[PDB]
């Protein structure tokens, strides 16, 4: 909740190693690491209003990984496991930014009114799944 | 906007806009919602180990069947090869 | 029991949409052996016009 | 995350030792080691804001790595392992840069 702190407001392209415990249709307990390359985006880079609106929100790090935590998990809690291990990046990038602009892809933009935190793309890391059950039964399959 | 409502869920006493909410983790709390739907994935999977295998054994069947079919072709085929020597060696006879 | 109709669910159409790959597996499986065996057929016709 | 601290930032044609731990269709729990040969692209070596552009990102290399092994893995994880065992290079060459040109 309350970690860092700092005086200087990053800008510049970055990334929050951030993982979830998400649960699929099939009550699959996962946990799974997210990455969330991130920018803040500024039109006009000296107007007050909206240059200072990039302090609207105090903890914009933790408001941008729980946004996209909720809104994975609730369409990954949609689609069974199976689903979520073919589609695994496909079905997470769907539902980041959830939309139609390209089954057809949305677009390349996440973008928060509140305080210009566009969210350039989403990558996942490590489908972990934490129990021993989903664990190396799992693994009876691969044999 | 079945249909989705809104983006806006205000307060008229003192201005407070719930602008969006996020749920983060659906617990449930008791042992027995617990890992009794444990059960469930384990069942959950292998429904998939057993799909992938029987789809696997249909496969193989598939391929054993052509196999065996092919083999068919080629024993018919000989056995008519070693036919048509036959009737010059019945002839010879 | 209100998740065990749930499994109980889940697997039962699970194990339906086994024996519909499985007779839908088995239904093309009597496609191939029919047709490898018509084909059988074929070439003993002039094995049996040799005989 | 962090490790190395450098004052320069090497723009010459290098690799990445990187290895991933990743996840085939079948779920068999695999981990390779890849190489990315990489290089830095500068059409106008003199404007301030494309060569200040290059420190955008402050940690490019773990940015470039994290993000291709993402797009690998789940590219992956939609294929079996026989397929990942014959077409390895194949459909790896295919993830980091999927498209058709």
């Amino acid at each position: 909740p309350h970690a860092r702190r700092a005086l200087c407001l990053l800008l510049g392209p970055d990334f929050f190693t951030d993982v979830i415990t998400i649960e699929t249709a099939d009550h699959a307990r996962l946990q799974l690491q997210l990455a969330y390359n991130w920018h803040f985006e500024l039109k006009n880079r000296n107007d007050p209003a909206e240059a200072a609106k990039l302090f609207s929100v105090p903890d914009f790090v933790g408001d941008a990984c729980k946004a996209i935590a909720s809104r994975v998990r609730g369409a990954v809690a949609s689609v069974t496991f199976d689903d979520f291990h073919k589609n695994s990046a496909r079905i997470i990038r769907m539902a980041v930014f959830g939309f139609e602009m390209s089954l057809p892809k949305a677009r390349d933009q996440a973008v928060f009114p509140q305080n210009g935190l566009v969210v350039s793309s989403v990558d996942v890391q490590s489908v972990e799944p934490v129990d021993q059950r989903t664990r190396d039964a799992l693994q009876r399959s691969v044999q | 906007s079945l249909p989705k409502a809104r983006d806006q869920a205000v307060f008229p006493q003192n201005g407070l806009v719930v602008s969006s909410v996020d749920v983060q983790s659906v617990e449930p709390v008791d042992q027995r919602t617990r890992d009794a739907l444990q059960r469930s994935v384990q069942l959950a999977i292998e429904i998939t180990t057993n799909s992938q295998e029987a789809a696997a054994k249909h496969e193989a069947q598939r391929l054993e069947q052509e196999a065996r079919g092919r083999l068919e072709r080629q024993k018919i085929l000989d056995q008519s090869e070693a036919e048509k020597a036959r009737k010059e060696l019945l002839e010879l006879e």
